[PDB]
Formats: structure tokens, C-alpha cells, sequence
DNA sequence: GCATCAGAGCCCTAAA
DNA sequence: TATAATGGGAGTCTGATGC
RNA sequence: GGGG
């Protein structure tokens, strides 16, 4: 077949085909069932052993994988791979974490504190001190993970107008813009069925959009306001150091009734 | 403003807790803009890093994950099983929190296969369709290096 | 700072000798009316302008900053009585 | 460790398309929209709900989610009973199912094969506001455009078509995205035109333009005025926390008062001048000072006119635009001896 | 052993 | 909305504690 | 950058 009428090959008369000078040869590790009637599984399906592939059940596969329907060669194709469930990210984390059951897990690591090598005892402590945390306060693990972000009160993180007409802004502002637009961008992209590269670069890239909104420069660059290099503050920084809330609005305060001169 | 909804419908305290229907703003003290939390709704979840890169890390410490790890799959550099479905790698079953590379994770979940590139003009010593052996030769510059059926990708000459 | 009008700063070391010479309401002024307890410095104004003496503070506002900073960082910040119930310092406002 | 260097490596992992298998998918994404195209009619369903199905079942069990527009939840009970209505095609019907399916998944792999032009044409709109890779997830969100509009028979390679829409995607995100006050695209359009004028204006004339020398420049409908209103609106805020000085002590928002919160002189004045306007309408009497208590509300703002006064003062109508003229004269002579509240006019 | 992290005095002025 | 275009640019010294 |  071909763009235009013309240069289309069509049969002359009656004869058989043969393929002669292949661009590439593709070798697959698959399973080849021909078959002769109507095929019941279309293309992308996942297949284990025993199911019935085409032709009512008589054809069915032999081995565990995807499903490629060849409509040229007449031919099921059953590639050789497997359902597993294996994740990337957060997503992976919290399920584990929500897998767990604390209290099994005390009774294993008090089962493995009775046991010689001081270090095995060592770290089996390190590990219940963070169960019975968990188990005695009644938080459940997977809160570690976030899945709704809090957004801190706007007066907290004000837009003012200075003298000038000017309008100051805190940080946060653009730490949660990086974040909105990352979430947003992510939603859109899943809606109209990315690749997984793109999915998963977006999804690591809103990663580091929490983690600079939580604590930044943590982990990696310090995420900056374009054309300085001033880290943004973050809310780490804010509760956090000399210049910290306590340290500075808490511990101490500057005060009315006061005053000062030379003695 | 204090008592005052956005579109100045319902403008003092007479309303309070009121939400004005044309621009839904309550009427109450502008303090509240300090108190009042508002919230973003992920897509997909995210790690709290306090909980990550605190160390010895708390969700580390608990799934028994070590700091490279947790680096891995937090931050998509590899997998991690949940179910292997009976699936093996390199001859050993893949067990349940077991890490994969990107690699080993397509040759699990997608299959494994080859393209070799047939010099131009240079027709190929094997059919299109026939089941191949690691070292056959496929064209007279061209050996296949694994197991599985040949197929043909684009003819020149029909 | 002179310039803005600016109050002095009392700060840690400051705060330490009011605590070693036991002067707790002095320091509780420091700490509130003369500071970030709003209603409390409102109020203790106008006691002064009426004749009264000042009256109790209140909660500083940058303790419920720090409340809410630590919501924004997703930890629940809890004040209790000796019942251990919750109590409201935000006083109704930010609850639904 | 390196957010951009390892994206560069997974792009890398997926090789180019030689012409054949260019136009082979971009060939089978073609036509399997025909199918879905086709798969409709024969169906009476959405062309769209069949596309959603199709794509979730290619892609796996993996992304699952409701699609805004889809009429019906995507949740895996209503993709399996659509795949069913499907699958019950007959042969001659059916194989457009197979058709549809083997489009999206050509789809996947021309969308994949691409994303290292974008690359390579977000790395030239860096420095703009938006970091790199905010650039290439942006670009390959026009990739993503230009496979769905492509049409392969026009006989030229997808690199060219895909850089209009990836170049496009770009631009409009550096022009939503970048301000922290938006912007309406086209204004941002007219700002940065302002801009690049300035800028041949100062070099032509080895010194800053005035704002009539650009408004010249600008053409008709422009003058300094408007050039001047035009540059206000375009000024991005400043961080709170900018320091002033170099050590670390010290941000810029210390420095600015907060003018929303009253003081506790102006929280005591509005007590002040409430106790003394409730202690003022009741020494002459409580009722006429009712009346007209009633007309301007304390904590109310119950001012109109004419009209509603037709209610509860306890005379008909004209009479209390009367006792108002006779609340406020009585007022007015009591208010000399009382001569507290002149004060009260700053 | 070696790396990774978080510490490193207080109040005040003026300049930005 | 159509020649083709397909992998980035850049910079002190302490003590305590977990691999 | 100065003052104690
Ligand atoms: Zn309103």
C-alpha cells in the first residue's frame, strides 16, 4: 500500500508471496499460535498458561506473558513476560507502609532480641523503638507519605503592598506555585495517557517540589528564585536555627514600654 | 475586610457566618486569614523528607530499607516488587521487596529482544517467522545473540 | 531599630535573667501584653487610658504562627487541659 | 543524584527512529483513530470513552483514573464491561478493536522516540523563569500535541511538524507560568515588545529612551502615559526575606509595618467612640435616638433611602425623615456642652 | 576508618 | 499548525554519629 | 561596614 494510487503494488494475476530484503531483523522471545478463525484476545493483554487465545479455545498459550495480535501474518503472538508488580516512588512506599502490621513486627523484633552478636540485638532495639513509637501514639506509618499538602494561612505568607505601590512577597508563595503547577501539569498529563518516562519524570520532579516547599536544600539544589542565588526559606528554615520562630519570636520578643540611650 | 464578603453584598456584622452567594466569602473577622489552612490534593502521593532524610530514617529504619534505597525508589532510580507474579530473573525467582533496575524491569514486565541492522541491499539468510539460536547467523555481516523468532521489519524487494 | 519606631529586643539572654531572679510576671508581660498578645495589648492599653490596672494576657499570636507552621509541615499540634481534651486557641475560627 | 542528568539517561535508553519505523507508527496512530472512529459508530458509544478504554488496557492495570469529560467513572469495572461490548464484535468488526489497540501503543512509542528533540529545543529557552526541566516537561507536553494532529502522508519527517508544537508549548508555559502575579499571555506579548523596542532604542541612541521616545516607537495608540502605566504592570514582586546587608540578620519584610491590624490606640479610639455615640443617642431620649439608630446601624451599615423606612419606627413614613432632622438638631445642641466628640475628627 | 550533618555569643546603628 | 531539526552547562573547622 |  502506499501514499497515492500509483506505486501501489496490486497482484497481476494468481501467485504466491515471499519477503526478500528486510531493512532490520527484529528477534522476539515469544510464542507464535496461528490461527485460522476469529481471535477472542486483542492486543496488549496480559496471558498466563492455559488461557485460550483464538479459534473458540482450541488455540491457547503455553507460556506466561503479552499479547501482540498479527492481522498480516494471521498469528498470535504471546511475548514472554510477566504481571509483576513492581513501583517507583512514594506511591510504592506508602503501600509497604500501610502493609505493615505493627504489632507482628514487635513480636519479631522481641523474638530477634534474644539473640548473641550484640549488633544483631543493636539494631532489632533501633527498629522497636520506632514500632512501639507507631504502636503506644496511634500513628499510622503511611501518614509519613503525603497525599493531601497542607497549605499554610495566606496572612503567614503575605502579599503586601509596600510604600511604593510595590507588592513583597513571602517565599512559600513560589515554593507552593513550583508545587501547583508540578501537580496540576502531573493531572494532565495521566488524563491524556503519557509514556511512562514522562509520567515518571514528572512524578520525580514533584518530589523535589514537596521536599523544597518542606525542608529545602535538604536534599539536592537548593531550589532559588531565578537571577539570585539566595536559597528560598523554606519551612524548615523558618522554624528552624538563630533566625528560627523560636528562637527569635519565642524565647525572646522585642517589646513595647522600652527604650534605650547613652548612659 | 473585616465583616465584608468580596463583591460587598453583605458588608456588615449583622451576617455573621454568612456565605454570600454571589462571591461565596464568609462574613467574619479578616483575622482568620492567619488561622484558616487551606490544602493540595497530590496526584500521586510524595514523601514528608523529615521522615526520609532524617537520620537513621524513620521509614527506612521501619520497612528495613537502607539510605540508598530509599534514595532509589523515592526518587524513580529503580522498582520495587510487590507482587513478582512468579516472576525470574537471572534464574532466581524475584522475591517480594526485591530492587530492579530499569533494565531488569523491561526484561521482566516487557520481554526481551533485538534489532540488528541488515547491511543495505544484503538479503537475509533466515525467514521471516522461524525460531532463532543465540549465535546463528542471520545475514552474511549479521549474528543474532539470543534465542527467539525472527521477524521481518521492512521488505525492500517483494 | 530607632527608625521605625522599633521596640528593644528582649531576648534569650534577657528572658534568662528575668527567669533567675524569679520575676514571673514580669516577665509574662514581656512575653504578651508588651509583645504579640493582641488582645492583650489592646486591652491592657486601654486599662492604662481608663485608670485599671492590665488585665491577664492571652496567647501570643506568634505561638499560633508556630501552631499553623507546623500544619503547613503536616504535624498535629495539640493543646490540652488536665482531662487531656483539646483546647481551641484559635477560639472557633479555624474549625469547620 | 542529578534530576536532569538522569532524565537525559532515560531518554537515552529509547533509540532513534529510522524513516521506516517513523512512518510505520505514525502509519498505525493514524489509523487506529480511524478505528476508534469507526468502533463508535458500529457501537453507538463515545468516541472518546472507547479511546480511554482502548489506551488503559494498552498501557496495563497501572494508571486507572476518572477522565474529565468521560461520561462514565473509569474505575475497572466499567473498562471491563466496555471491553466486552468490544470483544462481542463480530470478526469483520472486531478488527478495528485490534486496529485501535495497536494504534496507541505506536502512539507510546513515537511520543518516546522524540522526547530527545525536546531536549534539545528546551534547552535554548532556559534563563526565562522556569527551571530546565519545568522547559522539557512542558515541551513534551506539545510532542504530545504534534503525534495526535501529525498526518504522515503529507511525506515530511515528524521532527518538523513536532518542533512547531513543542516550541509553541514551551512559550506558553515560560508566559503562564513564570510570575508570581499572572500575566495575560497577550500582555506579556506587548511587555516583552516593549522590551526588545527599549532595547533599539538605547542602542541606537547610546543612552536610556525616555517613555515618549519609546511611545514613538511603539506606533499609534501608544503614548508615555501608557508606557509608563504598561511598565508598572509588569513589575514582579520582591522576596520578604531579601536580605538587607550581608550577614545573615536582618530580611527586608522587618522592616514593614502591618497597616491591616488596628493599634492599640486605634482598637481603643473605636471602643471610645462607640461608648460615647450609644451614651449620646439615649440622653436625649432612647427612642428617638431609636429612630434614628435604626437609619444608620451601628454594627450594620443600614443605610438606604426613602423606600424601606416604610417598616418598624413606629410613625408611617415622611414623619421619621422629620424625628432624623430633630434626632440630629437635638443631638446638635447637646453636643456643644458634651463637646467630647470634636476631637474624634482628627 | 570515613562520610554526612548540624553546630558555631548578645544588643544596637546606617545603609537597601 | 508541515524543509529539518532527536542527551545540559558549571564550583572553614569543629565533634557526634550511623555505613 | 560602625558602637558597647
Ligand atoms: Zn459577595
Amino acid at each position: 500500500a502506499a501514499i497515492d494510487p500509483e506505486e501501489e503494488v496490486i497482484a497481476e494475476a494468481e501467485g504466491v508471496v515471499h519477503l526478500h530484503e528486510p531493512a532490520s531483523i527484529l528477534v522476539v522471545k515469544a510464542r507464535v499460535y496461528p490461527f485460522e478463525d476469529d481471535v477472542e484476545v486483542s492486543t496488549g493483554d496480559r496471558v498466563a498458561p492455559g488461557d485460550v487465545l483464538a479459534d473458540g479455545g482450541k488455540v491457547k498459550s503455553d507460556v506466561y506473558g503479552r499479547v501482540e495480535v498479527d492481522l498480516v501474518r494471521n498469528v498470535v503472538r504471546v511475548v514472554e513476560s510477566y504481571d509483576i508488580d513492581a513501583r517507583m516512588g512514594a506511591e510504592a512506599i506508602q503501600q509497604l507502609l500501610k502493609e505493615l502490621d505493627l504489632e507482628a513486627l514487635e513480636k519479631e523484633l522481641l523474638e530477634e532480641m534474644k539473640h548473641p552478636s550484640r549488633a544483631r540485638r543493636a539494631k532489632a532495639r533501633k527498629r522497636l523503638e520506632v514500632v512501639r513509637a507507631f504502636l503506644d501514639s496511634g500513628n499510622r506509618p503511611e501518614w509519613m507519605i503525603l497525599e493531601a499538602v497542607p497549605v499554610l494561612p495566606p496572612d503567614l505568607r503575605p502579599m503586601v503592598q509596600v510604600d511604593g505601590g510595590r507588592f513583597a512577597t513571602s517565599d512559600l508563595n513560589d515554593l507552593y506555585r513550583r508545587l501547583i503547577n508540578r501537580n496540576n501539569r502531573l493531572k494532565k498529563l495521566l488524563a491524556q495517557g503519557a509514556p511512562e518516562i514522562i509520567i515518571r519524570n514528572e512524578k520525580r520532579m514533584l518530589q523535589e517540589a514537596v521536599d523544597a516547599l518542606l525542608d529545602n536544600g535538604r536534599r539536592g539544589a537548593p531550589v532559588t528564585n531565578p537571577g539570585s542565588d539566595r536559597p528560598l526559606r523554606s519551612l524548615t528554615d523558618i522554624l528552624s536555627g538563630k533566625q528560627g520562630r523560636f528562637r527569635q519570636n519565642l524565647l525572646g520578643k522585642r517589646v513595647d514600654y522600652s527604650g534605650r540611650s547613652v548612659i | 475586610k473585616d465583616y465584608e464578603c468580596a463583591c460587598g453584598k453583605y458588608k456588615r456584622q449583622r451576617f455573621e457566618g454568612k456565605v454570600c452567594e454571589r462571591c461565596g466569602v464568609e462574613v467574619t473577622k479578616s483575622i482568620v486569614r492567619r488561622y484558616r489552612m487551606g490544602h493540595i490534593e497530590l496526584a500521586t502521593p510524595a514523601a514528608h523528607i523529615w521522615f526520609v532524610k532524617d537520620v537513621p530514617s524513620k521509614i527506612g529504619t521501619l520497612l528495613d530499607l537502607s539510605a540508598t534505597e530509599l534514595e532509589q525508589v523515592l526518587y524513580f532510580s529503580k522498582y520495587i516488587v510487590l507482587d513478582p507474579k512468579g516472576a525470574i530473573l537471572n534464574g532466581v525467582p524475584v522475591e517480594k521487596r526485591q530492587l530492579l533496575t530499569d533494565e531488569e524491569y523491561r526484561e521482566l514486565r516487557y520481554g526481551k529482544q533485538e534489532t540488528y541492522p541488515l547491511p543495505p541491499g544484503v538479503d537475509a539468510l533466515v525467514k521471516d517467522g522461524e525460531e532463532v539460536v543465540k549465535g546463528q547467523e542471520l545475514a552474511p555481516g549479521v549474528v543474532s545473540r539470543l534465542d527467539g523468532v525472527a521477524l521481518y521489519r521492512f521488505p525492500r524487494r517483494v | 531599630g530607632k527608625a521605625q519606631f522599633g521596640g528593644q529586643r528582649f531576648g534569650e539572654m534577657e528572658v534568662w535573667a528575668l527567669e533567675a531572679y524569679g520575676a514571673a510576671h514580669t516577665l509574662q508581660e514581656m512575653l504578651t501584653l508588651k509583645s504579640d498578645d493582641i488582645e492583650g495589648r489592646n486591652a491592657a492599653y486601654e486599662a492604662i487610658i481608663k485608670g485599671e490596672d492590665v488585665p491577664e494576657p492571652s496567647v501570643p499570636e506568634s505561638f499560633r504562627v508556630l501552631v499553623k507552621e507546623l500544619q503547613a509541615l503536616a504535624l498535629d499540634v495539640q493543646t490540652l487541659d488536665e482531662k487531656d481534651n483539646p483546647v481551641d486557641i484559635f477560639e472557633g475560627l479555624a474549625s469547620k | 543524584s542529578d534530576p536532569v542528568r538522569q532524565y537525559l539517561h532515560e531518554i537515552g535508553q529509547v533509540p532513534l527512529l529510522t524513516l521506516e519505523e517513523e512512518v510505520e507508527l505514525a502509519r498505525k496512530v493514524e489509523e487506529g483513530m480511524e478505528a476508534i472512529k469507526k468502533l463508535s459508530e458500529i457501537t453507538g458509544l463515545d468516541p472518546d470513552l472507547i479511546r480511554e478504554v482502548v489506551r488503559a488496557k494498552i498501557l496495563g492495570s497501572a494508571r486507572v483514573r476518572h477522565i474529565p469529560g468521560l461520561k462514565e467513572t473509569l474505575d475497572p469495572k466499567t473498562v471491563e464491561e466496555i471491553d466486552q461490548k468490544l470483544k462481542s464484535l463480530p470478526k469483520e468488526h472486531k478488527r478495528y478493536l485490534h486496529i485501535a489497540r495497536e494504534g496507541e501503543a505506536a502512539r507510546q512509542h513515537l511520543i518516546e522516540a522524540n522526547l530527545r528533540l525536546v531536549v534539545s529545543i528546551a534547552k535554548k529557552y532556559t534563563g526565562r523563569g522556569l527551571s530546565f526541566l519545568d522547559l522539557i516537561q512542558e515541551g513534551n507536553q506539545g510532542l504530545i500535541r504534534a503525534v495526535e494532529k501529525f498526518e504522515y502522508k503529507r511525506r515530511f519527517k515528524f521532527s518538523t511538524y513536532a518542533t512547531w508544537w513543542i516550541r509553541q508549548a514551551i512559550n506558553r508555559a515560560i508566559a503562564d507560568q513564570a510570575r508570581t502575579i499572572r500575566i495575560p499571555v497577550h500582555m506579556v506579548e506587548t511587555i516583552n515588545k516593549l522590551s526588545r523596542t527599549a532595547r533599539q532604542l538605547q542602542q541606537e541612541l547610546g543612552r536610556e529612551p525616555t517613555y515618549e521616545e519609546i511611545a514613538e516607537a511603539m506606533g499609534p495608540g501608544w503614548d508615555a502615559k501608557r508606557v509608563e502605566e504598561t511598565l508598572k504592570i509588569a513589575q514582579e514582586p520582591v522576596s520578604l526575606e531579601t536580605p538587607i546587608g550581608d550577614e545573615k540578620d536582618s530580611f527586608y519584610g522587618d522592616f514593614i509595618p502591618d497597616e491591616h491590624l488596628p493599634s492599640p490606640v486605634d482598637a481603643a479610639t473605636q471602643s471610645l467612640l462607640s461608648e460615647e455615640l450609644e451614651k449620646a443617642l439615649s440622653k436625649l431620649s432612647e427612642r428617638e435616638a431609636m429612630v434614628l439608630k435604626l437609619r444608620k446601624g451601628l454594627i450594620d451599615g443600614r443605610e438606604h433611602t426613602l423606600e424601606e423606612v416604610g417598616a418598624f419606627f413606629g410613625v408611617t413614613r415622611e414623619r421619621i425623615r422629620q424625628i432624623e432632622n430633630k434626632a440630629l438638631r437635638k443631638l446638635k445642641y447637646h453636643e456643644s456642652r458634651t463637646r467630647k466628640l470634636r476631637d474624634f475628627l482628627d
